[PDB]
């Protein structure tokens, strides 16, 4: 959830 | 091609250094910067739990720029997302784990923490003695051997990329990666004259076992406190360790 949105940032 | 190969260790290096979260340079200049014994007695008298939540946070904002510097890697986000999130549950903490052999002082056995530099003894509150000693330990290891910023940046990388990890899609395509990052490591430590450091490294499973070790003793402190865990525990962390 945090990991995938930090991915895309 | 030698250039590529080169062109690699370049490249790894730059992305750890806009990723190292603190310059070699501010942590050195803060040596004689340690905890009064008055310090020391107050970090042992905090709660478990509130010591646990602080390390937590600590570990979490240190993970964030592991995250950052797997973002930089060009290979890295190459694979697909199924294969970043593995190798990153599977290798962030043992990033984080190796690169704090730099905030470690081999000379009187301290370590930075929360402005000031401290012995292991200022972890008493946690509960994890075997764990932190574990940890020093470790960092001693490495700061004998003057693990150069580009030693960590590199083996850093491998420690990421490892093909071995359960559940990755693209097991060949990381295959690939940790091999061409294996040549540029050695590559550097070749040109560099630092060979003889090959057999001078921790073991294989050492970092696994100081990964088991935190997440074993999470479980432990979370069955103690599981409102705490749920409450006061930074998101990112539970993600990863629970
Ligand atoms: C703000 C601050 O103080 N900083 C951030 C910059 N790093 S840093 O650049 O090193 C960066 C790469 C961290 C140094 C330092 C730090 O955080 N040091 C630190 C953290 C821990 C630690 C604490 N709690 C742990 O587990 C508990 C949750 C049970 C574990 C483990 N496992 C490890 N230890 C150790 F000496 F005690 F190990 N020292």
């Amino acid at each position: 959830k945090i990991l995938h949105r930090l991915l895309q940032e | 091609s030698l250039t590529e190969i080169e062109h690699l260790v370049q490249s790894v290096c730059k992305s750890y250094r806009e990723t190292c979260q603190l310059r070699l340079e501010d942590l050195l200049r803060q040596r004689s910067n340690i905890f009064s014994r008055e310090e020391v007695t107050g970090y042992q008298r905090k709660s478990m739990w509130e010591m646990w939540e602080r390390c937590a946070h600590h570990l979490t904002e240190a993970i964030q720029y592991v995250v950052e510097f797997a973002k930089r890697l060009s290979g890295f986000m190459e694979l697909c997302q199924n294969d970043q999130i593995v190798l990153l549950k599977a290798g962030a903490m043992e990033v984080v784990l190796v690169r704090m052999c730099r905030a470690y002082n081999a000379d009187n056995r301290t370590v930075f923490f929360e402005g000031k530099y401290g012995g292991m003894e200022l972890f008493r509150a946690l509960g994890c003695s075997e764990l932190i000693s574990s940890i020093f330990d470790f960092s001693h290891s490495l700061s004998a051997l003057h693990f150069s910023e580009d030693e960590i940046a590199l083996y850093t990388a491998l420690v990421l990329i490892n093909a071995h990890r359960p559940g990755l899609q693209e097991k060949r395509k990381v295959e690939q990666l940790q091999y061409n990052l294996e040549l540029a490591f050695h590559h550097h430590l070749c040109k560099t004259h630092r060979q003889s450091i090959l057999a001078k490294l921790p073991p294989a499973g050492k970092l696994a076992s100081l990964c088991s070790q935190h997440v074993e003793r999470l479980q432990i402190f979370q069955h103690l406190h599981p409102i705490v865990v749920q409450a006061a525990f930074p998101p990112l962390y539970k993600e990863l360790f629970s």
